[PDB]
DNA sequence: ACACACACACCCACACACCAC
DNA sequence: GTGGTGTGTGGGTGTGTGTGT
């Protein structure tokens, strides 16, 4: 949609002494740089500096300075400039020009509120205020101004306490009374935000729907495979369930690059312009010449000529013949298919070898936008019985009319939804993964390993003992065992997209208490290459563009990310025997 | 890359003789049918394969002193497939018989071929350089023989000469794939061919290393398996990756590993060629495709750079910095590192597949002790329901990833490991947002009744054998290559405007292999509704009952 | 001396949201 | 009073890599 976030960072000496202004600056840089890459046209940014010793404003309101006006879209150059300007302003009045007497930072909110009203007024875009403060109890708020702020502001207040000084006893007031006053308000601690910005930020992709049709068992191929209403809706003895399909696992490509050419510009900014992609077709016409030479002159020698694609036709290969078909035969070459999920039969999970599955998975679920409660109940019962009997169905699956027909395995799966009710609900679905055809099979004969023989089949007695190496390998595998780590239960592996949607795109450390301890499965790890590239780009921007350092000091991979791509350790065990027997010496 | 097969079929009195176990199919006819089917399959999956077919001893007038070729060692083409199909059709229709076609009659043990000239011809055929096709990278001879004790079997010096010829052929990388035919009434004693086809006897020192190859497996095969033995040997294994497997790098425990693709994804129009036709002259065309910005116009190829976009900022990382960036999580070359081991249930799932599995075998040609170490690893990982978590990249110019390495079960023929890819957190997608959730949360009785009905239906439709890839040809591939085949052979197309309702289902069940199974499923329900038996009649009512529970909710309002 | 199959760039549509000429 | 943008997401297509013997 359209949102707007406003940053109000305290610059009081209490914030500066414990380095809280630097933490605020780093978090602001991270969030603004993450906003800059998307560069949404409907995401507004504004920054105010509060409790400053001096300030220049047109409104003549002291101790409040608007460093950044309302900006959209936020660009990387704009963010770099804003962060450098913030550094300059903070260093300008860091300690030399300290003020005397405390100032009402809360009042600084009120004027900001007017600006928030002034910029948008009637439009219903989301508005929020992000404020960084050192202490909450030291500030004073007028009782009569609370109602004025509540009636004037319709914006959610997000308060981040930058202080790390809390006693065993806990007591809260002031700001909390404001937090209760304005709905959708909340409080955070700066350490949580600093932790969250350093963790790998996983992406969230909204499901689309890749298929809509019917899952049918026992339908007649006459009515479901004709240029007519091609379902089993007209049935008297068969199983038909309205069904839709969504992506389940899809291979993410790494952060791409732009093939660009350097421009010679007087401004000396090292500018790169992206190239265009134009496709041409060229042929090589032979040429006859008679030149005196001892060689045969059989090297590559032709004249290239570019002709448009309208004069180039596709020649299909059959054995050793490349044939160009007429238009009618090319039309007949396409297989006429019709979308649907035709069940063949049900086999056990172990009766289906794991290597058979050769494609990305997809959710199959009861269609609720064109179906009814009947489809939902039937599909839930089907998935329940498949799960109970450990069945996996084999099916003929077509997604579009003129689309390839696949074979697929349907695995009964259930996804845990918290739901408005206290009791959690396991939503039932199928998971569809393609199975190989006859032409997909590549299985050949490989030489044996355990009791390996010669080519003719004469056994080869390996080594002289099979106790030492076997025991070594068994203890080695026990040493690197990762079964002490738990496994995420079946039901939370796939997460509902609604539970990962938030009212704003602001980086916050998650509103779900169940997100704790989400990093203990060795197999479920973030995209290391994607996060590594993002971290390198962020650090390059931070060091060269704003800090103006002189050499990119490459950051090390984070320990949490490094741990999952590094060998584990259950118990210690020494496998030095191989090197000890081989012997290390400089020859 | 380029492979060649030489079918060499030895005619005998029992060869033309049909078999009761083979259901009125002669071994020679079975071999011809298998060869035709194999050529049809290879024109789809692996074209550019040379196949020759030769028969001996043939008294037929067209011969080479008894070596009659059904077709020479050329790349697969439509003409030879049509030539084989015409012969098969003549045999089936009864216009000609195998006895008549080969001019072979039961006249008291007709002349047998001398094996010396046979192996000389086998060497000559591969050594010849036919101008049409490039040199064969792989060479194989499929030897079909029913005479285990020829004239050369009783000699000794002739055995030495034959063994010398076998060694000479093997030195030219020609590998024999024997199809010795052994019947229940007459076993095939392979001692003679076992002696001839091996590399003789040779000694290096007293305890020195010996030859790693002992020649072809001279184990005879039963006739009923002939076809099963041919189609399963049409394709060599193609190596997908060859990477070091690093078990412990602190103690330098690193072996070699080879990886192949078990099941690919075949698509219809992948193999093609851009041809430019002018008047009556056809030539091949190239498709560059160079990226140039029209505003500049200057040379672009070799002068462009790749820069990371971060909005309106372009980040031009130097190579010396990019390499250090990458080295933080991956090595330069293709590798796999064993990160950990864990139970099979905790890592092996059917709903979290994202890629194609691969098959891994030891590679002892680089890292000594790879085979013995990997055999022990395979034993241990199979002993417990355990796998090995692997981190790394199967190719140097590929992304690092997590994989699961599982020991291959004892049920299948191959020994090795299966490498699946583990989906990353980004790759795992989100379950959609449904518009309703009122399935059976307040209808436990009706939901349970429908559960019972659906389970009852599911119980009988169980697949006994399981999924077999060979029982499902790709319908798009079949239709595409059928159109190509019929255009090349000039065969009139079907689908006239006078189609009938039975004609439609007959065409549908022949164009598609799965549609035949679906018609069987429908016909089972149709038959159950008519069966007078109280047991067979159930499969109707179950389905019938189900259609009520659907309509109980579908059309209430 | 040579066929497949990834990863890598950019390029095409459709769905669904918002918002109005 | 109901069509235009705008984006996101998926799917398509040359290309430069890569197996060894």
């Amino acid at each position: 949609s359209s949102e707007s976030t406003t940053f109000i960072v305290d610059v009081s000496p209490s914030m500066m002494k414990n380095n809280n202004v630097s933490k605020s600056m780093a978090y602001l840089e991270y969030t603004l740089l993450n906003k800059s890459k998307k560069s949404r046209k409907t995401d507004w940014i504004s920054c105010y500096l509060a409790n400053c010793p001096v300030s220049e404003n047109s409104q003549e309101i002291p101790n409040v300075f608007q460093i950044q006006s309302f900006l959209a879209p936020v660009t990387t150059t704009a963010t770099i400039g804003f962060i450098k300007r913030l550094k300059q302003y903070c260093d300008q009045h860091s300690h030399d020009s300290s003020n005397e007497g405390l100032q009402s930072m809360i009042q600084c909110l009120l004027v900001v509120s007017l600006d928030i009203k002034q910029q948008f007024q009637a439009r219903k875009i989301l508005k929020q205020i992000v404020v960084f403060t050192d202490n909450l109890d030291d500030l004073d708020i007028t009782d009569e101004e609370i109602d004025l702020l509540t009636e004037e502001l319709s914006t959610r207040i997000i308060l981040i306490d930058c202080g790390k000084d809390t006693q065993e006893e806990r007591k809260k007031s002031n700001w909390l009374k404001l937090v209760e006053a304005i709905p959708n308000s909340r409080i955070y601690n700066m350490n949580e935000l600093l932790v969250e910005i350093t963790s790998p930020a996983t992406s969230v992709v909204k499901p689309v729907r890749v298929f809509s049709g019917e899952l049918r068992l026992g339908a007649d191929i006459l009515s479901t495979q004709t240029s007519n209403p091609s379902g089993s809706m007209q049935d008297e003895n068969c199983l038909c369930i309205k069904v839709e399909a969504f992506p389940a696992t899809k291979a993410v490509s790494g952060l791409n690059r732009k093939t660009a050419v350097e421009v010679e510009d007087s401004q000396k900014k090292e500018r790169y312009v992206g190239v265009k992609s134009i496709i041409e077709y060229e042929i090589h016409n032979e040429g006859n010449k008679k030149n005196v030479s001892e060689d045969d002159q059989s090297g590559s020698s032709y004249i290239p000529v570019t002709i448009s694609k309208d004069s180039v036709t596709k020649a299909y290969r059959y054995g050793a013949d490349y044939v160009v078909l007429p238009s009618v035969l090319v039309d007949q070459t396409v297989y006429e298919s019709f979308p649907g999920l035709d069940l063949r039969g049900f086999l056990n999970r172990e009766a289906l070898p794991r290597y058979f599955l050769t494609s990305e998975s997809s959710f199959i679920t009861a269609d609720t936008r064109l179906g009814c409660q009947s489809d939902l109940m039937a599909f839930s019962a089907l998935v329940d019985v498949m799960l109970e009997n450990r069945k996996i169905a084999v099916a003929r699956y077509v997604s579009k009319k003129d689309s390839e027909v696949n074979m697929c395995a349907l695995c009964p799966v259930l996804i845990e939804h918290s739901n408005i009710n206290s009791e959690k609900k396991f939503v039932k679905s199928l998971t569809l993964c393609r199975l190989p055809f006859a032409e997909d099979e590549r299985v050949t004969d490989f030489p044996k390993l355990l009791d390996r023989t010669t080519t003719s089949g004469v056994p080869l007695k390996k080594e002289t003992d099979g106790h030492q190496i076997d025991e070594l390998m068994e203890q080695f595998v026990d040493s690197m065992d990762t079964d002490e780590l738990p496994e995420i239960p079946l039901g939370n592996y796939y997460q509902p997209i609604g539970e990962v949607t938030t009212d704003t795109t602001l980086p916050l450390p998650s509103l779900n208490k169940d997100q704790e301890e989400n990093k203990k499965d060795p197999l479920r790890i973030p995209t290391v290459f994607v996060y590594r590239q993002q971290q390198v780009l962020l650090e390059w921007i931070h060091q060269l563009m704003i800090n103006d350092s002189r050499e990119f000091e490459i950051p090390e991979l984070p320990d949490s990310l490094k741990n999952k791509i590094s060998p584990y350790t259950h118990k210690k065990f020494d496998s030095t025997k191989l090197v000890e027997v081989l012997g290390i010496k400089k020859v | 890359i380029h492979e060649g097969i030489l079918f060499c079929i030895e005619l005998s009195e029992t060869m033309f003789k049909e078999s009761s176990d083979l259901e009125y199919k002669s071994p020679l006819l079975e071999i011809l049918e298998s060869l035709d089917e194999l050529m049809s399959q290879l024109v789809i999956t692996r074209p550019g394969t040379a196949i020759g077919c030769y028969f001996y001893y043939c008294n037929r007038e067209d011969a080479k002193e008894g070596i009659y070729e059904l077709f020479p060692l050329r790349d697969i083409n439509a003409t030879f497939m049509k030539k084989l199909n015409d012969l098969l059709e003549d045999l089936s229709s009864g216009r000609i018989s195998l006895y008549d076609y080969f001019m072979f009659q039961q006249t008291g043990s007709e002349k047998q071929v001398r094996l010396s000239v046979l192996f000389t011809f086998m060497l000559d055929t591969f050594l010849e350089e036919i101008p049409g096709q490039k040199q064969l990278s792989n060479k194989r001879v499929f030897l079909f023989t029913d005479i285990d004790k020829p004239q050369e079997a009783q000699d000794i010096d002739e055995r030495a000469r034959l063994r010398r010829l076998t060694i000479d052929l093997f030195d030219n990388k020609v590998n024999f794939a024997t199809f010795f035919i052994g019947y229940a009434d007459k076993p095939f004693d392979n001692e003679f061919y076992s002696d001839i086809l091996q590399l003789g006897s040779h000694t290096n020192e007293n305890t020195g290393l010996d030859s790693e190859f002992d020649g072809p497996s001279t184990k005879p095969i039963d006739a009923k398996y002939i076809k099963s033995r041919i189609l399963r040997k049409k394709e060599v294994k193609r190596i997908m990756f060859q990477c070091p497997l690093i078990l412990d790098e602190k103690t330098n425990f690193i072996v070699g590993v080879k990886g192949y693709t078990m099941y690919t994804h075949e698509k219809a129009g992948v193999r093609y060629k851009l041809v430019y036709e002018h008047e009556d002259i056809r030539q091949e065309a190239y498709s560059k495709r160079k990226f140039l910005n029209p505003i500049t116009g200057e040379d672009v190829t070799g002068k462009t750079v790749k820069v990371y976009p971060y909005g309106d900022l372009d980040i031009n990382l130097s190579d010396s910095q990019d390499q250090i960036v990458m080295e933080a999580y991956t090595q330069k070359d293709a590798f796999l590192k064993i990160i950990g081991f864990r139970s099979s249930s905790k890592s092996i799932h059917y709903f979290n597949n994202i890629d194609k599995s691969s098959f891994i075998v030891p590679d002892e040609a680089k890292y000594e002790g790879s085979i013995r170490t990997l055999a022990s690893l395979l034993k241990i990982l199979r002993k417990k329901d355990k796998i090995a978590i692997l981190w790394g990249k199967l190719k140097s110019n590929s992304h690092p990833s997590l994989y699961t390495l599982s020991p291959s079960s004892v049920k299948d023929y191959n020994e090795g490991f299966y490498l699946y890819r583990v989906p990353f957190l980004d790759e795992i997608r989100k379950f959609p947002s449904l518009l309703s959730y009122d399935d059976g949360s307040e209808h436990k009785l009706d939901y349970d009744n429908m559960k019972k009905v659906t389970q009852s239906i599911m119980g009988y439709f169980n697949l006994r054998d399981g999924y077999n890839p060979s029982d499902f040809k790709n319908p798009l591939l079949q239709k595409h290559y059928k159109v190509l085949h019929d255009y090349l052979l000039q065969i009139e197309t079907t689908f006239d405007e006078n189609e009938t309702p039975n004609t439609k289902k007959d065409r549908m069940m022949r164009e598609d292999d799965s549609l035949r199974k679906l018609y069987y499923i429908r016909n089972k329900i149709l038959e159950s509704e008519k069966s007078e038996d109280p047991i067979i009649q159930r499969l109707n009512k179950y389905v019938k009952i189900w259609n009520m529970f659907y309509k109980k909710f579908n059309d209430d309002n």
